[PDB]
């Protein structure tokens, strides 16, 4: 009746790009 | 035709040291050519799975095996691999331990590997 | 008959090519030894001397040693090993001049061979150096838990990239299906400052875990056709091929 | 070529003195490049983790592990270590003792350590 | 032929630089010790003489002795170990001067690695001690047990220091995740009185315990980008290599 | 030094009854690297055993 607890899922509101600026390595 | 003291045992032996040997930094030999251990070969199972008889199992890759180096592919992904289980279940387990026997690039690349297999998500069993 | 040529040092030194098809001549002169040194693991099978006791024999490994020792000693040396069957003329010098006291056989088919694989390591390393002609995604967005953030995320059509700033710690990076489920993927380190991990794969959904937080990645610019990878490398500059031939 | 009386036992016994031997102290070797006893990697586990089958395990390290001179980086973060356990569990045991065979680093440094896996605070297992 | 040069000391002393494309010119004498060192852990394979019976032959490891032991004792000397090759031309002099007492031969590239590694250390124990070119964070907030609160508490970008006063306990120092998870970071003592402790790590949250009281240690000015670690090292003057190379 | 590092170990467990646990410790460390390695039981804030 009781089993493995599931990971915390993330929650699915904030979302925003990842890059504030162009990386670096790519020569940009 | 031819031609040829210790008296105070209980105190004195809980007492007794542990020694562990050091150890030292050896190298990889090629990094392009050689898998490390613990990386992951992540196949798809072929045949269904009944442990009510020892038998053996069939998967599939379904990614290029990069070098750890991460510059070369070193098992083309659809390679075929087989492996193996046996004894069944204990009352109350939920995961039959299988071991994988060997893996075949299509292009005729054979190497034994005894690995365990696992579950979605690594996983023992 | 293959006459040995003398080092510019000393003409005591002398280098013969081998040949299958030719006996090697060595005047020896009495009083001296003469070394005769093998291909490295060559393994000795038999020698045949033309007399057992004009000349003295010694052997170590692929090491060969001979002398004079009795007077007249013109006899021919058949020594086989697995590999070949070397044939020398051993015709006694009178006048001691000219002595040999090491021959050497460099073996052109295994000096072609070594050259041949240093030059391709250098053309290999400098074809992953290159690392041009290639496109570059950042349609990247993130959901969750932004205390593990990477500071940029992006792909390069066959991997994809995560770089952390100098001080956040490296999380476990995670593969999602479809429908929801996690999985491994393999991972691979790369960069200057160990601060880039690469997995292998482009996938739409990427999932960041650390201990009890969760961090969600979309490829909002999921590719499905993709660059196929016929070279067999990370990069397209370099093949793979076949050395185990049969 | 080449030329060539005790009577009373029981008190005896229990007077039977305990002698622990002496100890001298020594210096390390280089503390620039050497890793103590008891120093901390912190890993973050990779593999789901369960225990009805003996398997194996893996994690990835999260920071740099310097020397014990604190001035050289000895394991980059990123470095990769393969683990163990075996045997389940006993009743009452809520933990499992876990060994890390190898660690692997990103250049190609691997050096063999058998050390004792814990929680996040160093408790056993 | 390779013909020594005496040493300005003494005549009975040489020294030639070791060529394997040349034989060694050694005019021994009677009644005088010759010595030959190999190099350093060198294994000893096997030799051989122009004549078994002319001279003596002596070998401890990597010391080799040869006498004359009778007369017209000018023969060849080849001794072959693991790493090298060695020829011999002794030739006898009659007139009981130009003796010599040990050969030791020159081998340019050991002996070369062996000089520049001693500049490189000595360079690097100055460099540590250089450590210019660093910026001090001082916004730290405390609360807690105040008993055990250090009189000054910094970081660098790279390693937050904690100075503790000369009467109290060095206590624990604990690092702290966001939902407020305590876990261990390495650390380590420094300072002319052991009075600091330097934990390896940058983060906003420390929590100080000892026994059963407990101190937390808030940053005020946590940064994420911090400073990279591209020399792999504590300094950005002192690079690590990967000598191993293999 | 204080603040030196001490490495050491324990086994075996408890029994009924019993509310303390023997730790042996190995080896101390000191910041300038003396290193030696002394055998002793350790002993709760009081010097009770274990």
């Amino acid at each position: 009746c009781a089993s493995a607890p599931k990971p915390k899922q993330p929650s699915d509101f904030n979302r925003e790009p990842v890059n504030k600026t162009v990386p670096v390595e790519i020569q940009r | 035709l031819t031609a040829g003291g210790g008296g105070g045992g209980e105190l004195a032996e809980k007492l007794q040291p542990m020694r562990l040997s050091g150890s030292s930094a050896g190298r990889l030999g090629n990094r392009d050519m050689l898998i490390t251990q613990g990386t992951q070969l992540d196949c798809v199972l072929e045949t269904r799975l009944v442990t009510t008889q020892p038998g053996m199992t069939t998967c599939h890759l379904t990614r290029d095996v990069y070098s750890t180096s991460g510059r070369v592919v070193l098992l083309d992904r659809g390679s075929k691999v087989v492996g193996f289980y046996q004894g069944g279940l204990r009352q109350g387990q939920a995961r039959i331990f299988v071991q994988w026997s060997r893996i075949e690039t299509p292009s005729g690349v054979v190497i034994n590997l005894d690995s365990p297999g696992t579950g979605p998500l690594g996983e023992a069993g | 008959l293959d006459v040995p040529s003398s080092s510019r040092y000393d003409h005591r030194i002398r280098y013969v090519t081998y040949n299958p098809a030719d006996v090697v001549q060595v005047d020896t002169v009495l009083g001296v030894a003469t070394h005769i040194m093998l291909e490295e693991g060559e393994q000795y099978l038999t020698h045949a001397f033309g007399d057992s006791e004009a000349y003295a024999f010694a052997r170590k490994g692929r090491h060969i040693f001979i002398k004079p020792q009795a007077e007249l000693a013109n006899t021919n040396l058949i020594v086989v090993t697995d590999r070949r069957s070397y044939k020398f003329r051993l015709q006694m010098r009178n006048d001691r001049n000219g002595a040999m006291y090491e021959l050497a056989f460099r073996y052109p088919d295994t000096q072609a061979r070594q050259t041949r694989e240093a030059n391709a390591r250098a053309a290999v390393e400098a074809a992953f150096e290159q690392r041009v002609g290639a496109y570059y995604n950042l349609k990247y967005m993130m959901s969750g838990d932004k205390d593990i953030a990477p500071v940029n995320a992006w792909d390069d059509g066959r991997f994809t990239y995560f770089k952390f700033s100098a001080n956040a710690d490296l999380p476990s990076i995670y593969f999602v299906d479809a429908e929801g489920n996690e999985s491994l993927v393999p991972r691979t380190t790369v960069g200057s400052s160990n601060n880039i991990i690469a997995v292998h794969k482009v996938n739409p959904k990427w999932m960041i875990r650390l201990g009890n937080r969760a961090l969600a990645i979309f490829n909002e610019a999921y590719d499905p056709n993709g660059v196929p990878n016929d070279t067999g490398t990370a990069s397209p500059a370099v093949r793979r091929v076949n050395k185990g031939g049969n």
